[PDB]
């Protein structure tokens, strides 16, 4: 949620004010960039 | 021009002739790229043979492609009645630059 | 750091390949739901304008983030100046219920009209790009007033799939020059 | 470096390979929608390797050269059947580029799944690398494998006017021949169906 | 069968302009790169003009550059050579070949070759 | 009875960007299932990080070119997101809406030549304050690493941030004739049988690269 800035509780139920999502029966970059490959291969050059 | 190529070649009936294609100063490699085509008069040229030594699949096995001394050679065996003709010789040199030879009229006999 | 570079696999180096250090990371402003959550102007047409959200022009902010998601989810702010009245009708439904007060419509205020529309596509998700020019479907509804004079796009629990391309500037120099605003 | 991969009764060894790329997921999500009503049905005959030809890279390709293939395409067999006789239809792929040339040639080919894409201008393709991709390069591999899930607006769609897929080849590096190096590299693809459901049975002709 | 056929030729004064326009049958047109060549009556094969499948690139011989353009029309299956600023030495007839065959995705395969039309620039 | 209010002066007034959200019309909607969608990315900063993008150099090519000459400098690019060298990258795409960056950015140079056109190339960060080095040997005393062709074609060199300030700005003004965060310097130390062969260089953002400051000044 971005841009709320707000502590108050909205005013209007969420069902009115949001459409309601559905379930049925995630981040993939982010699971990318953590699994990112760093350090050196193999011995030390310098 | 820079394509050298016999102005004219006979081969006997049945024979085996061997049509050649150099550049003036250089050799010529697979870079090239080399083609023959075979023309009638009255009639478009035809591709016998792309890449040097591949030819389609409707041309006849007679026909065959080589890169030879550092030219490009067709070799003609078995030659019947209809290979009387003039072939051509494409060759690939840099995008904007393809070059065509003089065209050798092959009788036979 | 060497690696094989064919694969995708990412290979992110940090500084302590030479004695650095990492620091901290502050990636607020990156977030695709608080980025894509602000007003962009677009142009309005007279009487009735479809609500589709590649009517934002591809150079604002908002535009070219949108564009760089081939689908994406979100419910719709509308900042809208009108004269008369404000009907708003869902997708699917006929241009002609864009005449009827009975859908949602909003009476002149006095600056402008403030509304909150939900996603009302068919679709699960919207796509910038269709490998089918995008299909009718992909819209958040119509509006209709006696004359539109300005209107706001502002997405809504923004969500993005499948990173697109994202040209900047290219410029003839060795760098790109601008005006930076600076005390005079 | 030997990978062996087996879609159906087909199988497709490489003595090059350096690994697989997975593409915006490593499963399936879920296939029994609502959209469906249960009537959905898998075809474990369609998870089948085909062969099509992609191009032919020689010196000539400078940078940009582009070539694109939507992958729902003339299939002449189970695919294309199930194509003609059913409405809705889903699956991922599983594509094995290969451009055998030699180790001796130079140059690089950028092999990449871009999901809805007709065109692509030169600018846009310095950043082709966002998208699901492997590079051939000869002095280290001639096969690239990518895997993708069905990915698309809804979640079964209409094949014959849509292709929510297209594999791209360009050309990184333009290609290098020197004394020992293959005049020519002809690219193809070997692309196998994966997860096939369809639904919606059309009647016949 | 894969045919194409070339129109739009004739006789025509020197320094004038016309285009050639290059019509594909039986295969897709979208998907093969299009050349357009020359030969002059007893003489050989002179290669003009190259162009791509999307129209990204255009190369031309050095002998006609700038005079020639060459491009192409997808949706009509269609590819057209306008030629500018004839001159004498350009009477010849013109072929339009699609380079492209079964093994031959290439621009060195020059494949399909159409009749040619016959372009005479005399005074 | 009623609860008395101030309707203060200057408040209330519309503002993009503010953190308010408007009244509903259009209540009890439910949206199809979007469960486990392929593709997700919550955070520009991550596809920056996963995903490298071509550098663009002389006449539109994402690789530079062995040169046999005596210099051997490869390539000297300014260091501003707003590079010619840069402007064809995702992550220029990304800071040409910010207006500040900080963090390590990552290069990689993948060797694309043949099996027999071994190479030796050098990377070196020039810091601002001196004019950017023209040989290896002067540009041997800033921060460089040296790298050779072989069985690995990728090498990967991050770029760090140094600078007075904690945050630099991503684009550069007219005014700033030399570039306030240094150069970025690749020179070829020597090559074996490499003529015309291509080093492709990618960049991409490291661990702790961050943009703030949102703006919209056209693209």
């Amino acid at each position: 949620s971005g841009n709320t800035g707000s502590i108050i509780n909205n005013y209007y139920m969420q069902q009115y004010q949001n459409s309601m999502d559905t379930q049925l029966g995630n981040d993939w970059f982010s699971k990318l960039a953590n699994t990112a490959f760093s350090g050196l291969f193999g011995a030390l050059l310098a | 021009q820079t394509v050298i190529q016999e102005p004219a070649m006979s081969v006997s009936l049945g024979g085996t002739v061997t049509l050649t294609c150099g550049f003036i100063s250089g050799s010529v490699t697979g870079t090239n790229y080399p083609s023959w085509f075979q023309q009638t008069p009255g009639q478009p040229p035809r591709l016998l043979i792309y890449y040097a030594n591949s030819r389609p699949t409707e041309v006849p096995s007679r026909f065959s492609g080589a890169i030879s001394g550092n030219k490009a050679a067709l070799t003609i065996t078995g030659a019947q009645a209809e290979d009387e003709a003039d072939y051509f010789c494409c060759l690939y040199k840099t995008n904007n630059n393809i070059l065509f030879g003089g065209g050798t009229h092959l009788t036979v006999l | 750091t060497t690696s094989a570079g064919e694969s995708a696999d990412p290979v992110t180096t940090t500084v302590e390949n030479y004695g650095g250090e990492t620091q901290a990371q502050r990636r607020q402003h990156t977030d695709v739901t608080f980025i894509l959550d602000r007003f962009v102007k677009v142009k309005p047409q007279e009487e009735i304008n479809v609500l589709d959200l590649m009517q934002i022009p591809a150079h604002t902010l908002v535009g070219a983030l949108l564009r760089t998601a081939t689908y994406y989810f979100s419910d719709l702010e509308l900042a809208v100046k009108h004269e008369g009245d404000l009907t708003w009708v869902p997708n699917g439904a006929p241009e002609a219920a864009l005449d009827n007060t009975t859908n949602p419509t909003a009476y002149h205020k006095e600056p402008l009209t403030r509304l909150a529309l939900p996603y009302t596509a068919p679709h699960r998700v919207l796509a910038t790009v269709y490998n089918g020019t995008l299909p009718t479907s992909f819209n958040y509804g119509a509006i209709k007033a006696t004359r539109v004079t300005e209107l706001l796009y502002r997405m809504k629990r923004a969500e993005t799939y499948c990173p697109r391309p994202l040209l900047a500037i290219q410029p003839s120099t060795a760098r790109h020059k601008q005006k930076i605003v600076a005390p005079v | 470096r030997i990978l062996t991969t087996r879609n159906g009764h087909t199988t497709s060894t490489t003595q090059s390979s350096v690994g697989v790329t997975y593409g915006y997921a490593t499963a399936e999500d879920f296939v029994s929608g609502p959209n469906t009503s249960g009537l959905e049905t898998r075809v474990v005959q369609a998870e089948r390797f085909f062969k099509t030809h992609l191009f032919d890279w020689g010196t000539n390709d400078s940078f940009g050269r582009c070539h694109l293939l939507e992958l729902p395409t003339d299939h002449k067999g189970v695919y294309g059947s199930l194509t003609d006789s059913y409405a809705y239809m889903r699956n991922g792929w599983d594509v094995e580029v290969t451009a055998v040339g030699n180790q001796f040639n130079g140059g690089c080919l950028l092999v990449a799944m871009v999901p809805e894409l007709c065109s692509i201008t030169k600018r846009e393709l310095y950043q082709l690398t966002l998208f699901p991709h492997q590079f051939i390069n000869p002095r280290t591999n001639m096969t690239a494998h990518i895997t993708v899930p069905y990915l698309g607006v809804n979640r079964y769609d209409q094949y014959k006017v849509h292709k929510p897929w297209t594999l791209v080849v360009t050309v990184v590096a333009p290609l290098t021949v020197k004394n020992e190096g293959a005049p020519q590299i002809k690219v193809y693809a070997n692309i196998a169906p994966t997860n096939v459901y369809v639904a919606g049975e059309l009647p016949s002709k | 069968e894969e045919k194409v056929v070339e129109s739009g030729g004739g006789l025509v004064q020197p320094g004038g302009s016309l285009r050639l326009s290059c019509v594909g049958s039986g295969f897709n047109f979208k998907n093969y790169e299009i050349n357009w060549v020359r030969q002059a009556p007893g003489k050989a094969l002179e290669w003009l003009a190259y162009i791509t499948q999307t129209s990204d690139f255009i190369y031309y011989a050095d002998s006609v550059k700038g005079r020639f353009t060459i491009s192409r029309d997808n949706s009509r299956n269609t590819a057209y050579l306008q030629m500018n600023n004839l001159r004498t030495e350009d009477t010849a007839r013109y072929f339009c070949t699609r380079a492209g065959l079964t093994g031959c995705k290439s621009r060195h395969c020059m494949y399909v070759w159409g009749p040619g039309a016959e372009v005479v620039v005399s005074s | 009875g009623i609860f008395p209010v101030a309707c203060s002066d200057g408040y209330g007034g519309l503002v993009t960007t503010d953190p308010k959200t408007a009244d509903p019309v259009y209540g009890k909607v439910f949206n199809p299932p979007r469960n486990l969608l392929p593709g997700r990315f919550t955070n520009l900063l991550d596809v920056a990080e996963a995903c490298p993008t071509f550098l663009r150099f002389d006449s539109d090519v994402p690789y530079v070119t062995t040169k046999t000459d005596s210099d051997r400098k490869l390539v000297q690019f300014d260091l501003s997101l707003a590079a010619k060298h840069m402007s064809n990258t995702f992550l220029a795409g990304l800071a040409q809406y910010y207006t500040q960056y900080s963090g390590t950015i990552n290069l990689h140079f993948m060797f694309t030549g043949p099996t027999d056109a071994k190479a030796r190339y050098m990377v070196a960060y020039a810091p601002p304050g001196m004019e950017p080095p023209t040989t290896p040997e002067a540009a041997a005393h800033c921060i460089h690493a040296e790298w050779d062709t072989g069985l690995n074609s990728k090498f990967t060199f991050s770029i760090p941030y140094l600078s007075a300030a904690d945050y630099a700005y991503t684009a550069s003004d007219v005014a700033e004739t030399t570039n306030v965060q240094g150069w970025v310097c690749l020179f070829q130390i020597t090559h074996g049988k490499a003529d015309g062969d291509a080093l492709v260089v990618l960049a991409s953002a490291g661990k702790d690269f961050d943009l703030r400051l949102p703006v919209d000044a056209r693209a």
